[PDB]
């Protein structure tokens, strides 16, 4: 199935502070108006591949969809990251893990072979989630807000704030997802350029693609 | 000396000021970075290697100066080691019987390579195929104990040695040293540095 | 081999004896292999500086050959 | 300090009364403090390569600290 994901995905692309004043950056951005594979799994998670950059939405407030394995081969041979959620602790786990044919995970494991680095942290609602890697830097983006402009269907506009950022140096290029025993889409996004406007406070309440619309690109 | 635990020293603010400060150390050597850099380059990820070796056995540590614990327990390559610490365990250590526990191989095959562990206690020699017991003409059971009892003269006397060799230069840096803070200024013309964001 | 060589050859199993026991981490039983290590290496020393030989008393592993 | 630094720091002596040699114009003990400085170059070039220390014979400096 797809989807349509009208205005959704912009981000805080640093840590500048504005106020009243339309900045125009160029990175990597998701273009408004473009197709999401919808994904319904229920009563099946295919490896997808990274392709610079993903996106991430759900709809489902429960912890039903936990993790996000990461790598470039799924096996002990290469690294590979983890991040699973415990409800009280954030895990995440970079260390080498051999394959796992259904991983079933809720609040698998098969050898960790040379470990090395090691991570703790801290209408229905939306968990979606930008994740970008440049330059041996992992970085994770969120909001946790529900706005329920319309029903069964996200539109609106929101800003995504950053949470972690991670120097683990790797390479990888197919992720998949974790789910437990017994819906979330998936964008991908581009090089592209945006127009933000900046409020009193240092909020984006508005941004404009360039590269959709003639009047955009006025 | 057989073995050695190595731990992973990662995203930490490691000072190195207390460290090469104190007298309790005997032997602070450096090779591959000047001692007095503490915060030198931010290097990515630190290797520890801990062992107790003899008095004499000290030299032979460093690359080059091969010798009998340096052939066959611990080889290290002639690269950029961090910094070899070594002292004094006669108190703690050397019991009035004299610590058994401490091994040493003096019989292997060829000689490790650079950081390679080998735990595993077999019989080496055979040649006549005696062994497979500890009783034969050549089957030299290879490792021996050191006998450190306290009336050993400093010679051998045991000391307790740690090799700092980080790792260099494989990854974007996660362990650094601590930076240098001062006091803030108002209303006055200063220069600033507020976390490299220099201006005036 | 004469006696020099015997002794030494001898003493070695004593050492990978007492080896064995600090592995095993019992310090009772490698106390008393340790003082018989110490009496063979007395005994080849005395013996290489040409003095009478205690072979008489002294204990025995399995195997002359 | 182990032997290494020792020697090492012992050596610049020997260097420096070369150069005061040198300076006050005689070349007569120059050439003895020449040979003693080169036979502890060749005392730390082997105790760096591993061999026999010959630490009993060689001529001292005052001072052992
Ligand atoms: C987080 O959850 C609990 C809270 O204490 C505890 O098991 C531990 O701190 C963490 N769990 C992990 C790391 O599996
Ligand atoms: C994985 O385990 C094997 C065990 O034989 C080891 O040799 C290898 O070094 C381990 N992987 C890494 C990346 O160290
Ligand atoms: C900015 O944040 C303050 C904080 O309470 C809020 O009252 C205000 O509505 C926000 N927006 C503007 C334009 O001030």
């Amino acid at each position: 199935a797809y989807t349509n994901s009208f205005t959704r995905g912009v981000y805080y692309p640093d840590k500048v502070f504005r106020s009243s004043v339309l900045h125009s950056t160029q990175d990597l951005f998701l273009p408004f108006f473009s197709n999401v594979t919808w994904f319904h799994a229920i009563h099946d998670n295919p490896v997808l591949p990274f392709n610079d950059g993903v996106y991430f939405a759900s709809t489902e407030k429960s912890n039903i969809i936990r993790g996000w394995i990461f790598g470039t081969t799924l096996d002990s041979k290469t690294q590979s990251l983890l991040i699973v959620n415990n409800a009280t602790n954030v895990v995440i786990k970079v260390c080498e893990f051999q394959f796992c044919n259904d991983p079933f995970l809720g609040v698998v494991y098969s050898s960790a072979n040379n470990c090395t680095f090691e991570y703790v942290s801290q209408f229905k609602n939306l968990r979606e989630f930008v994740f970008k890697n440049i330059d041996g830097y992992f970085k994770i983006y969120s909001k946790h807000t529900p706005i329920n402009l319309v029903r069964d269907l996200p539109q609106g506009f929101s800003a995504l704030e950053p949470l972690v950022d991670l120097p683990i140096g790797i390479n990888i290029t197919r992720f998949q997802t974790l789910l437990a025993l017994h819906a979330y889409y998936v964008g991908y996004l581009q090089p592209r350029t945006f127009l933000l406007k900046y409020n009193e406070n240092g909020t984006i309440t508005d941004a404009v693609d360039c590269a959709l619309d003639p009047l955009s690109e006025t | 000396v057989y073995a050695w635990n190595r731990k992973r020293i990662s995203n930490c603010v490691a000072d190195y000021s207390v460290l090469y400060n104190s007298a309790s150390f005997s032997t602070f050597k450096c090779y591959g970075v000047s001692p007095t850099k503490l915060n030198d380059l931010c290097f990515t990820n630190v290797y520890a290697d801990s062992f107790v070796i003899r008095g004499d056995e000290v030299r032979q540590i460093a690359p080059g100066q091969t010798g009998k614990i340096a052939d066959y327990n611990y080889k290290l390559p002639d690269d950029f080691t961090g910094c070899v610490i070594a002292w004094n365990s006669n108190n703690l250590d050397s019991k009035v019987g004299g610590n058994y526990n401490y091994l040493y191989r003096l019989f292997r095959k060829s000689n490790l390579k650079p950081f390679e562990r080998d735990i595993s206690t077999e019989i080496y020699q055979a040649g006549s195929t005696p062994c497979n017991g500890v009783e034969g003409f050549n089957c030299y059971f290879p490792l021996q104990s050191y006998g450190f009892q306290p009336t050993n003269g400093v010679g051998y006397q045991p000391y307790r040695v740690v090799v700092l060799s980080f790792e260099l230069l494989h990854a974007p840096a996660t362990v650094c040293g601590p930076k240098k803070s001062t006091n803030l200024v108002k209303n006055k013309c200063v220069n600033f540095n507020f976390n490299g964001l220099t201006g005036t | 081999t004469n006696m020099l060589e015997a002794l030494q050859q001898r003493l070695q199993f004593y050492h990978g004896q007492v080896a064995r026991a600090a592995l095993e981490n019992n310090s009772g039983k490698a106390r008393r292999f340790g003082r018989i290590v110490k009496q063979y290496e007395d005994a080849i020393k005395l013996y290489k500086a040409g003095k009478p030989v205690p072979y008489d008393e002294l204990p025995v592993p399995p195997g002359f050959g």
